[PDB]
């Protein structure tokens, strides 16, 4: 029989039988997982290589996307396909309303969402102030390392090797080493406070609660370029989520602009290779050049239309 | 952070997945979904060391030769309610030593479903007796449902790999 590995962001995977070979659909693969109809509604199958991630649809055949990946890369990116082998992932549905996520109680759905959120945080895709990042680091210490012990954690426990797993990689160098005392204090408060539940799925939901207010939470990230007003090229990540549109500098992950639905407008370029954004009251306009502009605008239209 | 490659082997239905999922995710898997091949990752602390565990959850039937070539520690699980699953582990122990070409292989004998004390078919002494023949191999009676002897299955394999 045929089988495929469905990965998650932490490196784990689950093998699923392909009853219909490469004609098997996302819907049929989702049924092959160990997910109830409660756990299943929050997630879907993505196909991602190192520099292109695509959320698939229930009717899509993911193995044919793997087969056609060099042509998909050439249509949506300017990458060379020889360094990009795609894999199939189980990830949060980009259309999942935040209001629906906030009502989730299932421990498995929480851990899957938590693991994806932690992956985005450590990679730097979550832009947030220092206090929010320090709180997230303290929760990761409780989740991963357990209860705080002064014997074990008070001094020289938060080296770069241990700091890397609790803070964004973009802050690990010139910001995180100044955070250790504030991180351990909140870590100690978490453990010594019996008013907060040490249940695993309860701690993971606390982590997500802090992530739900980050502007880029749950965003699908596309790749593009903008030109500076005397013109310089700036590679950017184009993040589209249920809140709106966000631009990150590709090199630094710094948040260039964050726009909520109803405060900006979009228009697809005539050549499909770009889209323009008009902000309200900001009275400014920028254009993002990307071969994914056709997907960015379509996703923007659906996620805007979802909000009532 | 040192990486540890652990492999959970045994016949079907013994609770290989339920033990792994309880350990990694803290959930008790109730439904019986026969495994093809699942892999899990989990960071733990064994003897003041941060360890990255890669736990391979295998099929009750089967690619078995590759699991043993690559795996560093092996949990051999049976159900105390099924005699045949106990009998099957002798071949697994012997085949592991064959692929490794040595008897010094990190290994633990696990009698699962010890919460079903009434449905017990395999006694505790018979399990200890088996681990004795296996060059004084580690032995635990565990329960994925009651969270009894779950973490120390994998902690003990880490310690055996470190020695
Ligand atoms: N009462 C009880 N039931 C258990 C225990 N461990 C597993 N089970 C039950 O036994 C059944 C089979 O468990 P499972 O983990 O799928 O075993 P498996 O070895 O992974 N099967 P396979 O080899 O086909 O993948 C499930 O219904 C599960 O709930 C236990 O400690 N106590
Ligand atoms: C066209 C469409 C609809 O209808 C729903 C969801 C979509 C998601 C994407 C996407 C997510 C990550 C990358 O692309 C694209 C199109 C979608
Ligand atoms: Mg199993």
């Amino acid at each position: 029989y045929e089988k495929v590995r469905i990965y998650r962001m932490d490196g784990s995977y689950r093998s699923v039988e392909l009853k219909h070979g490469n004609n098997t659909t996302v819907q049929q693969i989702m049924e092959g997982m160990r997910l109830s109809q409660e756990t299943q509604q929050y997630f879907t199958i993505w196909i991602c290589s190192e520099n292109l991630s695509l959320q698939l649809k229930p009717y899509h055949k993911p193995l044919q996307h793997v087969r056609d990946w060099p042509e998909i890369l050439a249509e949506l990116t300017n990458l060379d396909p020889q360094r990009e082998t795609p894999q199939l992932f189980l990830r949060r549905d980009v259309r999942l309303p935040l209001e629906v996520e906030k009502q989730i109680e299932d421990p498995l759905a929480i851990l899957i969402l938590f693991d994806e959120a932690r992956y985005n945080l450590l990679k730097g895709f979550y832009t947030a102030p220092d206090a929010k990042l320090i709180t997230l680091a303290s929760l990761l210490l409780q989740i991963v390392y357990g209860n705080y012990e002064s014997k074990k954690h008070k001094q020289g426990f938060l080296n770069e090797e241990n700091l890397k797993s609790i803070v964004p990689v973009t802050k690990l160098k010139s910001k995180a080493p100044h955070w250790t005392n504030r991180i351990l204090h909140e870590y100690k408060n978490l453990s010594t406070s019996e008013g907060v539940s040490k249940e695993m799925h309860h701690l993971q939901r606390m982590f997500l609660q802090n992530c739900w207010e980050i502007p880029t939470y749950g965003a699908a990230f596309f790749t593009g370029q903008i030109f500076t007003k005397n013109h310089k090229v700036i590679p950017v990540y184009v993040g589209v989520n249920i809140k709106g549109l966000h631009l990150l500098n590709m090199e630094t992950k710094a948040l260039l602009i964050s726009l909520k639905y109803g405060c900006f407008m979009w228009q697809l370029g005539d050549t499909d290779t770009c889209f323009q954004i008009h902000s309200m009251e900001n009275k400014m306009s920028f254009i993002v050049h990307t071969k994914q502009a056709g997907l960015v605008v379509k996703l923007l239209m659906k996620l805007n239309g979802q909000l009532m | 952070m040192r990486e540890y490659k652990l492999v959970v082997l045994g016949s079907g239905g013994v609770g290989k997945s339920a033990l792994t999922v309880q350990f990694v995710q803290g959930i008790f898997v109730e439904k019986y979904d026969p495994t093809i091949e699942d892999s899990y990752r989990k960071q733990v602390e064994v003897d003041a060391q941060q360890c990255m565990l890669e736990i391979l959850d295998t099929a009750g039937t089967q690619m078995r030769d590759l699991y043993m070539k690559n795996g560093q520690g092996f949990a051999l699980v049976y159900s105390i309610t099924a005699q045949s699953t106990f009998n099957d582990l002798q071949d697994l122990r012997e085949q592991i030593l064959r692929v490794k070409d040595t008897d010094d292989v990190p290994m633990i004998l696990v009698g699962n479903k010890c919460d079903l004390e009434d449905e017990r078919v395999v006694g505790k002494e018979q399990g200890q007796n088996l681990a004795r023949q296996w060059n004084n191999c580690a032995f635990l009676e565990s329960s994925a449902k009651s969270k009894i002897n779950v973490n120390e299955i994998f902690y003990d394999l880490v310690r055996q790999i470190n020695r």
